């Protein structure tokens, strides 16, 4: 019973449904990831090597579209936002290796390496991002080799009674990070050593993103 | 007892496979808020919910003359259309789930090249197809399902083949490839290749996470194809077996009438595959519940 | 001198807000009761219209 | 109770040869 | 800005065949609908086809259908009217029409200049012809209808039309009482279900001209005689 | 010892804001409404769904002619609906996707949306080219934007996560009134009736009353023990409501400067996302994580309905200028009509 107008107005309404799932297709094809960590920790280095408030990075590889998102200027309160990134893709956290005696600087007594500790057990054992994967990188491995020659881990590690060299230390802080995930079970971490002039971030990223959406379409299917 | 086991059977699976199988429909309807589903392995698993719900509705209809007197009592023009749409109904089940099979394949070893065509509407359009197919498939099976003359005053539903000297071979083995034979070796293939393929090569296989994975998708993958197997081979076996037979005894009757509920038994099992061996599907169902 | 220069500012503030005038509570309740017996009957939430003036049948 | 040694083809009995 | 410019009109042979273009400019053309309404010489105006936007939906006028086809090139923002077996009927001047259809809005907002072509149902009524007018005094023009323009919606499907000497038609009023965008609040429509009123306050010499009543409460959309202004 | 002399003087201030709030207390919401016969069961049906957005809906805002709304979602689309046919008017493709509020104009020419971009952006509905395209960009704040509320076609009141509120002109782009006082982020505004006065709702559990002409904080309003996440003024413009995390919604009185009344269950332990009133301000609504919305009787604080509609958190909801329905938007991406029957 519509009227020729009422007629045309539906029609209208219809192709608006029509971009609206194109729309949606398109965006489900799409790699989101939220990218954290903390100050100098080579997070944006990150950036540099993918080329207001959220800073979004769009990149191609391999047949593939990421949409990296960085909320590092974000200075509110991050429990008011962060549940607006449940559903991303994965999440890429950032940290330094080198910054394990280092102290903040607004502190003055808290030790670098575990205010990134601190931040990346918050953020994995969030409520929003229960089975989401982390992407966990781990910078300046070339500043941290030569710095374990005089600075010791046991500043950092009382407890760490290894070899003072990088290929025990860095593990060390690995498994460290790794030990802090709460749910061994709905998610994984995966861990990449980079550095200032490495060239396989990138493809790091594609390789874990890849595993990502093979477990979802496990769980789609019903396999998992 | 005789008398009494067998329909036992055959109660106890259609009921338990209905049962089974509106559950799978109901929740996936839900999942979808009483709209066009938007998720292509949703579209396949509620497809072959329906087909196996008409498999087994329409067991009844069909073991009436192997169970009472051994007489049909709906006639020749039932006797057709019955005959057919039993067929139609194992064949489409076993088609959408060997496209099922194919389609976590392609979700799995081309993760990335598989989302420009793995669409609700070309999974539809693909499903509409696969009843295409089933009713070629099961056209010797109505040109020819005639009543059939027993000695006595009881006729039965039947296939009464033209030369069934000769035509008796190629009736069996086109039905065994297409049914049995060609969907089980594509079925097989798919998971095969997706346990080889499950995992990324970067994975932290050490973690628990990857072990857990690996260990509940070895086992779903390993429960569809046994289930398929075990409920399809024996039919298929004595559908080979009696070609030889010519006069079958008793003990060969009692078991290809078991042959025949295995059959159904799997369009009862298929959904409680998905409801068991799914932990993201049982949870939401038990929330409900 | 941050501290020092905020905390004059705090002080500025709440003078003004300790001087504002305050009415009793069973006035200010009364107020709220009333407006709504004056606009109860036309209130389609609280006292549902017939389904021909519904614009949501 | 019946004479149960008829031939079959499929779900359906097929006529003894 | 918005632009509508036609072309493809020229003198052709009776029983022939020919192609009028439709160039828009300055506006989302894929968003609108498109209309071709002629104009015979002497004559009013004449609705000939419609093409929604997304070239879903297809009307026609009787006199045309089956030899007129109307079609659209969204990517070049171009409409089409391939007109065959042309008659001395089809003499006329076809203007581009864009309406775009939703909640509010008002169609037939644009019309274009114009291309002339020459050849070698509710019924809108406008008993009065001609009317004349001083300036600064009030006009009413008044336009029937065979059926009731109202709705079970509650709109009232009548536009209102003003076409200068030598301009193209001007929406005024749209669904009966909405004065279009741009047009002087003097003019008011007012009606109600079969007969209606547009209302011209303080006349000015721009004013002057034809003004038609068109329904759009169903295809085909037919317009008023027309009742001609003149000082 | 002059900053210790100065924070002792605050304290003193506090005690006689305190005490003076005390000595207007005479009586309770509760004991003069506790005459009144109770609204009964509140009973409403989902006469619409809206249907075509594709992730979590954050903002929801009704037009004045009481049939248009826009809607905010997380999928980069801004939606105007014809709530009486479902149609879909018109779609709004965002820059940012991570909108958190939407606006409609009173004269309906315009709608706002704004997230953590920090970005206030105007939309024009009404353009000649038959498009929505972004008119202004209003940028200034440096935290995500939590609400936005014209007051004209040219002002518009914005809240944000930088723990301040701005009123800007259009026209020029320039915030021209910062309400700054706030010692959190701030996550809701509401305008009042005659728009000379809005209140805000902020992190610090802290409500407070601002003159937009003026430009200074009138009243604050403090009780809740968690982030204040809605806040709507009631019809007569003379008290308001807020919804925090501590699963109460609070109803304050602006004359009486105090809290007038407590709208809490024992069963309710989620966080409360939205609320507003009925056009009599009997009723009041109230969106929570629960996946419900609850109806209250703002006069004598009982839970009169639930509309149990939504799949997911319901985080957004509006009533009608006329009173006439209630939308309600969720993360379950879908928006629903609602109200009673004879």
């Amino acid at each position: 019973t519509l009227s020729a107008e009422d007629k045309a107005a539906v029609e209208r309404s219809k192709m608006i449904d029509r971009n609206l799932r194109e729309d949606g297709e398109k965006a489900a094809r799409e790699v989101k990831l939220l990218l954290l960590g903390a100050g100098e920790s080579g997070k944006n280095t990150i950036v540099k090597q993918m080329k207001t408030g959220i800073v979004e990075t769009h990149f191609t590889f391999k047949d593939l579209h990421f949409k990296m998102f960085d909320v590092g200027a974000q200075r509110s309160e991050r429990k008011k936002w962060i549940h607006c990134f449940e559903g991303v893709t994965a999440i890429i956290f950032c940290v330094a290796l080198s910054d394990y005696d280092l102290v903040l600087a607004e502190d003055e007594e808290m030790n670098r390496m575990h205010a990134s500790m601190k931040l990346f057990d918050s953020i994995c054992n969030n409520k929003w991002f229960t089975d989401t994967s982390i992407i966990l990188f781990l910078n300046k491995k070339d500043l941290f080799e030569e710095k374990i020659k005089k600075s010791p881990l046991t500043i950092c590690y009382p407890e760490y009674a290894g070899s003072n060299t990088y290929e025990e230390a860095a593990a060390y802080i690995q498994c460290q990070f790794e030990d802090l995930n709460k749910r061994k079970d709905t998610k994984e971490i995966y861990t990449h050593f980079t550095c200032s002039t490495d060239t396989k971030n990138v493809q790091f990223v594609f390789d874990a993103v890849t595993d990502v959406i093979i477990k979802n379409n496990l769980k789609d299917c019903g396999l998992f | 007892y005789i008398n009494i086991i067998m329909p036992s059977v055959f109660g106890t699976i259609c009921l338990l496979g209905i049962i089974g199988n509106s559950t799978v429909i109901f929740a996936v309807v839900k999942k979808s808020k009483l709209h066009w589903c938007n998720n292509v392995p949703d579209i396949f698993i509620i497809n072959l919910s329906v087909v196996d719900l008409l498999f087994l509705l329409g067991m009844p209809f069909m073991i009436h003359q192997l169970m009472g007197n051994g007489v049909w009592h709906f006639g020749e023009t039932m006797c057709t259309l019955i005959t057919a749409m039993d067929a139609n109904s194992q064949f489409t089940s076993t088609y959408i789930l060997t496209a099922m099979a194919i389609d976590r394949y392609l979700a799995t070893v081309h993760p990335i090249s598989s989302t420009k065509f793995r669409k609700p509407s070309v999974a539809t359009l693909v499903i509409c197809l696969l009843w295409a197919l089933s009713f070629i498939s099961i056209t010797p099976v109505w040109l020819y399902a005639r009543l059939i003359p027993f000695p006595g005053g009881a006729v039965g539903c039947g296939i009464r083949l033209p030369n069934p000297d000769t035509d008796l071979y190629w009736f069996t083995l086109y039905q065994f490839f297409l049914a049995f034979a060609l969907p089980f070796v594509v079925i097989t293939a798919a998971y095969v290749r997706i346990l080889q393929r499950m995992t990324s090569s970067v994975a932290p296989a050490s973690q628990r996470s990857i072990r857990l994975r690996t260990k509940r998708v070895t086992r779903t993958a390993i429960a569809i194809c046994l289930v398929f197997f075990v409920c399809w081979a024996p039919y298929y076996v004595l559908q080979l077996t009696q070609l030889s037979i010519s006069r079958p005894t008793l003990t060969f009757v009692y078991l290809y009438n078991a042959a025949i509920s295995l059959g159904y038994a799997n369009s009862c099992l298929n959904p409680f595959v998905y409801i068991v061996l799914c932990e993201t599907f049982r949870k939401r169902l038990v929330l409900s519940v | 001198t941050a501290s020092i220069a905020q905390a004059r500012k705090l002080v500025e503030q709440l003078k003004m807000e300790a001087n504002i005038d305050r009415i009793k509570v069973s006035k200010a309740a009364a107020d709220l009761m009333a407006y709504c017996e004056a606009h109860a009957k036309e209130d389609p939430l609280l006292t549902p219209v017939p389904a021909s003036e519904n614009p949501f049948r | 109770d019946f004479d149960m040694l008829r031939c079959m083809l499929g779900r359906v009995y097929r006529p003894c040869w | 800005d918005v632009q509508l410019v036609e072309s493809g009109g020229g003198l052709v042979q009776p029983g022939g065949s020919r192609k009028l273009s439709c160039s828009a400019s300055g506006f989302a053309f894929s968003s609108f609908g498109m209309h071709w309404v002629r104009q015979a010489p002497e004559k009013g105006l004449e609705w000939v086809a419609y093409i929604s936007s997304g070239s879903g939906t297809i009307y026609y006028a009787d006199t045309v259908k089956g030899r007129f086809t109307i079609s659209r090139d969204d990517p070049k923002n171009t409409l089409f009217l391939q007109m065959t077996s042309l008659r001395s009927e089809d003499t006329a001047m076809y203007y581009c029409v864009r309406s775009i259809y939703y909640y509010g809005s008002s169609p037939f907002d644009f019309w274009g200049q114009g291309t002339t072509l020459t050849v070698s149902d509710i019924v809108m009524t406008q008993a009065t012809s001609s009317v004349p007018v001083t300036p600064g005094e009030s006009v009413s023009i008044s336009c029937r209808s065979s059926k009731s323009l109202l709705h079970s919606n509650g709109n009232t499907y009548l536009y209102w039309f003003l076409q200068r000497p030598g301009q193209s038609p001007q929406l005024l009023i749209y669904r009966m009482s909405n004065l279009a965008s741009g047009v002087p609040d003097r003019f008011s429509g007012s009606g109600s279900g079969t007969a209606f009123t547009l209302t011209i306050s303080r006349l000015e010499a721009e004013d002057v001209g034809v003004y038609y009543c068109m329904q759009h409460l169903e295809y085909p959309l037919t317009f008023g005689a027309g009742t001609k202004l003149e000082l | 010892s002059e900053l210790d002399q100065l924070r002792q003087e605050a304290e003193q201030l506090k005690n006689q804001i305190r005490d003076a709030r005390k000595a207007c207390a005479d009586a309770t919401l509760s004991q003069i409404t506790n005459n009144i016969d109770p609204v009964g069961r509140i009973q409403m049906r989902t006469r619409r769904t809206l249907r075509g957005h594709l992730a979590k809906i954050y903002a929801m805002h009704w037009g004045t002619d009481s049939r248009l709304l826009v809607s905010a979602s997380q999928d980069g689309k801004l939606i105007i609906w014809d709530s009486y046919t479902t149609n879909k008017v018109h779609a709004i493709p965002l820059r940012s996707s991570w909108v958190m509020t939407c606006a409609y104009a009173p004269s309906g020419n315009y709608v706002a949306c704004g997230g953590l971009d920090n970005i206030c952006s105007i939309y024009n509905l009404k353009t000649r080219e038959g498009n929505v395209r972004v008119s202004r960009e209003l940028a200034g704040h440096t935290g995500y934007l939590s609400c936005c509320r014209f007051l004209d076609d040219n002002q518009i009141v914005t809240s944000s996560g930088d723990t301040t509120c701005a009123l800007w002109d259009i026209e020029t782009g320039q915030q021209t009134t910062t309400f700054t006082g706030h010692t959190g982020d701030v996550m809701s505004l509401s305008l009042a009736p005659d728009t000379r006065l809005f209140v805000s709702g902020a992190c610090d559990a802290s409500a407070k009353l601002w003159d937009v002409r003026e430009g200074m904080c009138r009243q604050t309003f403090t009780g809740h023990e968690s982030d204040i996440n809605a806040i709507c003024f009631f019809p007569n413009g003379n008290a308001f409501a807020t919804g925090s995390d501590d699963a109460t919604c609070r109803l304050f009185d602006l004359r009486a400067d105090q809290e007038l009344m407590t709208y809490s269950h024992d069963n309710i332990i989620c966080g409360i996302t939205s609320v507003s009133f009925s056009k009599s301000g009997r009723l009041l609504l109230a969106g929570y994580d629960d996946f419900n919305c609850n109806v209250w009787d703002a006069l004598k604080a009982d839970r009169a309905g639930v509309l149990a509609g939504h799949d997911n958190r319901v985080s957004c909801l509006g009533v009608t200028d006329d009173g006439m329905a209630v939308a309600t938007g969720s993360w379950d991406s879908f928006l629903k009509i609602w109200n009673g029957s004879s």
